[PDB]
């Protein structure tokens, strides 16, 4: 009833783009801030970053300077633009929502997770 | 990597496993602290939140205490299905920045 | 100075040190966190341990709660897992707690 | 006479079980442990289990879940029973004795040996 | 095969013998170190015993010295019947299992 959509990725050269989708349905997307997060395996969780679903965004700093955003309040869509990427950032990427106040609350929905890596 | 949390855990089924998660004022001395457990091949579920209450569909066996600037979870009945990795979530503030950073984690499991 | 001797097996001689927890730890001996000091530790095999077993020595290993620290623990009441009393010989959720 | 007898392996049939029986004369079995010595050809000494002449036994590390070994003191004699015969039994045995107290002890009693050959 | 023996010792007749045996300091450092002269075909007996009392009967033709972690045998005087097995016998602590592991053999050879 409720559930986000992303998109199947696969092997990316380092120094590459990679252009993410994430569709939302079942519930109002104008009214809860979306937390991007990012799981590298052999290690914990880092949350990408948090994107109002009608404006802009922002990033966590260290993360920074990499990351590009872009907002379509018509299709229901948020989009990852990921450049200038090593072969020690193969992770698994994740697209969740939460409270409509952000910050302190609860995260209902989470990502079906998207991996990313390099190799030949 | 400013969360600190024991490398893994372990217990006998019917035991009570108590995990720690030990912070500063940044991260837990000031607002609440979040709970989560992740499953092999399953996306992260809820275990405690705010700190006062607990969600819809999951039994309330899971014990949660603050301990000064420490957040404890405690588990009874221990069976197959608790075998996960537990991180504790706290928003922290630092002198050079500020973000909603995760516990190290502790893997739980039963040989 | 408070002198405490216990003997303890030889693969929890990490826990001994203050801050950190454990099943041993918390359940039997916690160390207060704010414990200035150290502690002393050596081998006891050719002293306690024997060929034929020494059986002189015991821990909780289960508890309803954890404990105040440095408040002594003495009674032994049994432990159970169900809500319904069990008595007599053993059963179904019915174990002895040590 | 102050003797520790042990019969040797004898010639068997692969699924059957070969019995040695140590017994000790011209001592109180209930003053000595009881140690087991292997000597494989152009080697040195290997140890493989203990008695106590009356208390619990010490397994073989190696020859563990396998080997029935126990204590009777009734006849000073004690039982050893092997199974699932391995070409790694081709050795000398030495059913020896050691002091009272064990660790720091003298091994006043040796043992003939019993001469172990397996192959097909 | 943790402990290294020479497999076998040469010399120019009229010379002192000396044989090192080195070790770690749990066996030798820590604990007593036993001598035995094992004969061709026989079963090993003990004739040095912790290094500061010996069996009655014995010349003191022999001499042991004990120096840092190791200890080294010295015979004055070599005769043609000098020529057997000796073993050194301490209680070692190994990862598979700590107990009184002996050495392998030394062998002599005479032109």
């Amino acid at each position: 009833q409720v559930q986000l959509v992303q998109s199947g990725a696969e092997v990316k050269k380092p120094g590459a783009s990679l252009k993410v989708s994430c569709r939302a349905s079942g519930y109002t997307f104008t009214s809860h801030f979306i937390h991007w997060v990012r799981q590298a395996p052999g290690q914990g969780l880092e949350w990408m970053g948090i994107i109002n679903p009608s404006g802009g965004a922002s990033y966590a700093q260290n993360f920074r300077d990499r990351v590009t955003m872009t907002t379509d309040p018509s299709t229901s869509t948020v989009y990852m633009e990921l450049g200038s990427l090593r072969s020690e950032d193969t992770a698994v990427y994740y697209c969740a929502r939460a409270e409509g106040s952000s910050w302190l609350g609860w995260f209902d929905p989470w990502g079906q997770g998207t991996l990313v890596t390099v190799s030949s | 990597s400013v969360l600190t949390q024991p490398p893994s855990a372990s217990g006998t089924p019917g035991q009570r496993v108590t995990i720690p998660c030990s912070g500063s004022s940044s991260n837990i001395g000031n607002n609440y602290v979040y709970w989560y457990q992740q499953l092999p091949g399953t996306a992260p579920k809820l275990l405690v939140y705010g700190n006062n209450q607990r969600p819809s569909g999951v039994p309330d066996r899971f014990s949660v205490s603050k301990s000064g600037t420490s957040a404890s979870l405690a588990i009874s009945g221990l069976r197959s299905e608790d075998e996960a990795d537990y991180y504790c979530a706290a928003w922290d503030d630092g002198l050079s920045g500020s973000g909603w950073v995760f516990g190290g984690g502790t893997k739980l499991t039963v040989l | 100075v408070y002198a405490d001797s216990f003997v303890i097996r030889g693969d929890e001689v990490r826990q001994i040190a203050p801050g950190q927890t454990g099943n041993i730890a918390d359940y039997n001996y916690k160390l207060p966190d704010d414990f200035t000091g150290c502690v002393i530790a050596w081998n006891s095999n050719k002293l306690d341990s024997k060929v034929s077993g020494n059986y002189n020595y015991l821990y909780r290993l289960f508890r309803k709660s954890n404990l105040k620290p440095f408040e002594r623990d003495i009674s032994t009441e049994i432990y159970q897992a169900g809500n319904k009393p069990c008595n007599g010989v053993a059963g179904f959720n019915c174990y002895f707690p040590l």
